[PDB]
């Protein structure tokens, strides 16, 4: 039993809830988090979070970015800037948003502006991948 | 007071001077919302003249409502739209001031005479937002609108 | 019910005098910003 | 006072009453919104506080004071400013950030030298994470390298009460490798940096959301008190008005009657 | 009596909220509805000098306001709309204006007729 | 040192773009709560 | 009113009593901002007496000016320097009060006679902020300044 | 006409902001005016020569008291004026090239 | 003003008609809190009359202070006993309204003349809580409390 | 004089101001004393019955009590001192003073009365 907290600045999904396993999309790889997990800090990439429930199976959420904290006690806090159920997203829009960013990619003539495009492609990429 | 009160019925145009306006340093101290003329009519002065006159009065009247709010809230707390109404109304108030030839003794500043069409153009431009970028002080005690643009240039150098 | 816009200024009361100073403060800070911006537009 | 003085004064205060009443209602609908938005933000912000409140962390100091630009909210600004100067005199090199122009107004005469940067346009639209991000970015990429820091703000409690609190920012990326954070040891400096940055945004976001709820509730109360005081003055002035009104008719008439009798 | 009855109500409701328009953001859509109606009906009360109106013409422009055919229109455009809408109904719907005059009332057939005229005029308004 | 960090960008900035994209991909039903979030009110004070 | 209005010109010193001051329970109810004397002149009473008198009147007038704002906006809109003017002025108001020998039938307090040098020193100290630590109510219905300090220690 | 000309302008601008009497930068707007207001205070039965009035107004108008505690200005003026009358009678003469440099010579050393 | 002031000396009661009460849809449009009567004394009207009247007066005064919390905050910001006093007071102002015999020609509803004894015991039963299970609209525009019971049966 | 000679003062002070220090406790005393001075029409009290009522309030016995309850206290307290303590009231009347033997007697009456009723 691990007390799972999962929130964005604007929305709470879990508040000190007992879950079996949380799969997290991380900057360098993906982390599967169980109750007896060694203390760790990490930050996120755009992708899916899978919460394995105490009873039966799982629920899915899309996370933009943020952090994950696993402590000495079985407390885990997942904090995303944006977090939504895929029920909230439009496929037509994310696909349309992909070509908009793919168009800016082959035109930008500044280093810092280039990265701001690639991040947006990567984000829309994962959105479309999920949807 | 019965004396000036009874006088109003005898006039075609009234220029009403106001102590509050004189105490702000605006000369001539004419009240723009209490001076009237029977010829202030679009069929007489034309629609352009009339529309600019009534637009000036509208902004100055709206300005009065805003001053009550400011008295409690302060300036910074107003919406950008309201601050713009205040900014413009204040430029208008000051562009209504004018150095009189006969007052060249009080100030030392040369009297100015402004042709009608120049008067209409200047207020039209202020209301349209064409001088939102100049400080209100540039519009104080000048003749035509071009002297305001030029006054702003002198003040920029002295800054 | 009855129209009363500008009554605070009209009273010359504390609140009236305060609001006048508050407007002036605001527009003197604006003038400083606008004259500098005009200096840098000069070249 | 003269009849004209009374009349003008009566009209002014009636206007003040109407406005303060309207702004009480504005603050009430704004407060209701802030208190709704605070609910998830408290879960989020307290979750971001879990790391330091499960480990004994020790150690150039950075004070971030949080209020707004807007007046008429009781002791919201004086409170935070009082703890800012109080903690500043207790510390040993101090630099100060103020979020909300009213912070700078209170402290400038004594602490002008210690000011790093000021933020304004606080208290008009409900704060977002973007706003936390803007403050965050203008501190990391600014030039000041702080060893420790603390953020001072008003934590909401109820419609009429709030508490001025202080949260630590150990954001010094050097202090994240110490005595109790020894169990968090496999992370490369790259990701710890990303974590550190994000948590810096989280704690400022947390202060922004708490402060705003406290400020709106306090604005409601101040406007409520203002309009109650105005109504009391109105009641008293109206009595003087009517007395004076009658007395002017009486006085005038006695003059005309004397003038008539003397002929 | 038809249209004025409702206009009286909605202006009286608006006059209580009128201050909240000049400074009030986070206010419920209910009071936003009263403010939008009010500022628009208020524009319909404006009138130039020396141009008195036939009763039927008044009720046609008031009908437009009270039935909600101005609700999506900019407040600055209401007078332009009023003038245009009146020119349109006078030029090509005399028969509707005449009957409303003669009968002194708006019948169900008249209301259905006027309903369509405003709808079609409004649909092609800003050229 | 990711492609964006070498460019002088922070995880704050990275996360902001990611967050914006997730919002820009909502449909007109949840898009109404773009406004009330994702602001840019606060401004710096120089001189 | 014509009767009192015409009387002022006949006087060398005037003591003006105010109902409003009485309703603050301040006795004698003398209005400090409406009472005058011909001999209130530095060349006659000395610069020290004079400076203190004017210092008292200045702080009472400054306080009077804040009251329209306080009346509506309350104390929280004031700076910390103005909060001290209000504090020092309320204590100065109260220290101008005094129990009278002839008023023991109404007060239940012993009448006090205060030497001029003690009145001067007393107010001069309050103006200097030397008693900024005492509550207001310790300054009510006492004689010389040492009795305020004593009255302040009577309560915890 | 010179020195009172600038004082009239400087006090009119002050009067527009005077009502502020916490304050942020509204205090540079208050500085000069507050000092000038103190310099127009005057005791009784000691009317002043025009040159004596100019000399004191000058000290305020040329901003030489802008950092002195506004409560001191009364003490300052009397002491300053007494010293100028007694030892600098030659300076009060012909009543702004030599005079300008010589007044700041006293004002600086005096404001100790 | 000398005119109403002089008349007021001769009055034994006041009946205050108000637009606000009329705008709420209550007729007669009598303001239940501003109207007064000099014979409202236990020795004149009886102990039972005075108690009910003072009880009805209080609960309307409660409803006024309770409505100044809903508008600022919300309905569920009040306690458990607070909503009970609101529900009763809404039915109390509705049982104050009455159809008139002389208004039958216009509205199309029959007017009622209610004896004093039925007025008292009717209002006393609302304060006692004996009609908390009934909807408000049953108490609106009726005569005796027997109509308030029967109207609920006809509705829905 | 022995009771009202302090009640008179505590009420003009209270009126002016209409957690905190002695300023707030002025308000706490003032409200109790005000309620204590309430009186129904045609309800005459002899001077000795008056001093006993004023005594209870002025000595600080009702200071712990709630303002609403003051009225009920007075009616039950007065009718009790009237029922059995006619000796005390007689002593205060004839002597025209609260003697030490009356002062200590009354102190025991109020203290024992204060506790012992249904709320």
């Amino acid at each position: 039993q691990m007390s799972f907290t999962f929130a964005s600045p604007t929305q709470v999904f879990f508040n000190s809830a007992n879950v079996r396993q949380v799969d997290v999309p991380t900057q360098t790889g993906a982390f599967g988090i169980l109750a007896a997990h060694v203390p760790t800090l990490q930050v996120l990439r755009p992708g899916l979070v899978v919460v394995h429930a105490e009873d039966g199976t799982t629920s899915k959420y899309f996370v933009s970015s943020g952090s994950v904290t696993v402590n000495a006690d079985s407390s885990v806090q997942l904090l995303a800037e944006e977090a939504v159920t895929l029920d909230m997203l439009d496929l037509g829009a994310a696909k349309a948003n992909l070509e908009k960013a793919q168009s800016e990619l082959l035109g930008a003539a500044d280093e810092a502006t280039r990265a701001e495009i690639q991040i947006r492609i990567e984000a829309n990429e994962a959105l479309v991948k999920a949807l | 007071d019965p004396a000036p009160a009874t006088t109003f019925a005898h006039l075609d145009a009234t220029t009403v001077l106001s102590r509050a306006i004189a105490e702000l340093g605006i000369y001539p101290a004419v009240d723009p919302l209490d001076s009237t003329s029977r010829i202030m009519d679009p069929n007489i002065v034309g629609s352009e003249h009339y529309d600019v006159a009534r637009g000036v009065q509208k902004i100055l009247q709206d300005y009065k409502s805003l001053q009550d709010i400011i008295a409690i809230l302060g300036m910074d707390e107003l919406s950008e739209e309201d601050k713009l109404t205040v900014s413009r109304a204040r430029k208008i108030q000051r562009f209504l001031s004018q150095p009189f030839q006969v007052a060249e003794v009080f100030t030392g500043h040369l009297g100015k005479l402004v042709p009608l069409k120049e008067t209409i153009k200047g207020f039209q431009q202020i209301l349209a937002g064409e001088y939102d970028h100049l400080p209100e002080q540039a519009f104080y005690m000048v003749g035509p609108i071009e002297e305001a643009v030029a006054k702003a240039d002198k003040l920029a150098e002295e800054h | 019910v009855r129209s009363s816009a500008g009554a605070v200024r009209d009273a010359g009361g504390a609140f009236g005098k305060r609001e006048q100073a508050e407007e002036e403060r605001y527009f003197r800070a604006r003038a400083k910003e606008q004259l500098a911006a005009l200096k840098k537009h000069h070249e | 006072a003269t009849l004209k003085d009374i009349t003008r004064r009566l009209k002014s205060i009636k206007n003040i009453q109407k406005i303060t009443k309207s702004m009480k209602m504005v603050a009430a609908a704004k407060y209701a919104r802030a208190e709704r938005e605070l609910k998830p933000a408290r879960v989020y912000g307290v979750g971001s506080l879990a790391l330091y409140e499960k480990a004994d962390i020790k150690t150039k100091h950075l004070i971030i004071g949080v209020s707004s630009d807007r007046g008429l909210c009781g002791a919201i600004h004086s409170s935070v400013a009082k703890q800012m100067k109080s903690e500043a005199a207790n510390l040993k090199e101090v630099k100060i950030i103020g979020v909300g122009d009213k912070i700078r107004s209170i402290l400038h005469r004594t602490h002008s030298d210690q000011f790093l940067v000021t933020f304004k346009e606080v208290g008009r639209r409900p704060p977002t994470f973007g706003d936390a991000s803007v403050i965050a970015l203008e501190l990391l990429n600014s030039g000041y390298e702080f060893d420790e820091g603390s953020i001072i703000f008003n934590r909401f409690r109820s419609v009429i009460s709030y508490k001025t609190e202080e949260k630590p920012i150990f954001s010094l990326d050097t202090i994240s490798s110490a005595e109790s954070m020894s169990i968090y040891d496999d992370i490369d400096a790259d990701v710890l940096r990303n974590y550190q940055e994000y948590s810096l945004a989280n704690i400022i976001y947390y202060s922004l959301k708490e402060s705003t709820t406290s400020e709106q509730s306090a604005r409601m109360t101040a406007m409520d008190n203002a309009s109650k005081n105005a109504s009391e003055m109105i009641d008293k002035l109206t009595l003087t008005f009517n007395r004076t009104r009658q007395a002017v008719i009486t006085k005038e008439l006695i003059e005309i009657i004397s003038g008539a009798a003397a002929l | 009596k038809q249209v004025a009855g409702t206009m009286k109500l909605e202006l009286a409701q608006y006059r209580e909220v009128a201050a909240f328009a000049q400074f009030g953001s986070d206010l419920d859509a209910a009071t936003q509805q009263l403010l939008s109606r009010g500022v628009r009906l208020t524009e319909l009360l404006k009138q130039g000098q020396y141009s008195p109106m036939a009763i039927e013409e008044q009720v046609a422009v008031i009908y437009a306001g009270v039935r909600g055919y101005l609700d999506k229109l900019e407040p600055s455009k209401i007078t332009k709309f009023e003038n245009a809408f009146l020119s349109h109904v006078i030029s090509q719907h005399q028969a509707l204006l005449s009957k409303i005059r003669t009968d002194g009332k708006i019948s169900e057939e008249s209301d259905a007729k006027l309903k369509e005229i405003v709808t079609n005029f409004l649909a092609g308004f800003e050229a | 040192v990711a492609y964006w960090r070498q460019a002088g960008l922070s995880y704050i900035r990275y996360s902001q773009i990611c967050a914006k994209a997730v919002r820009d991909a909502l449909k007109t039903e949840f898009k109404a709560n773009a406004m009330k979030t994702s602001g840019s009110t606060i401004k710096i004070v120089k001189v």
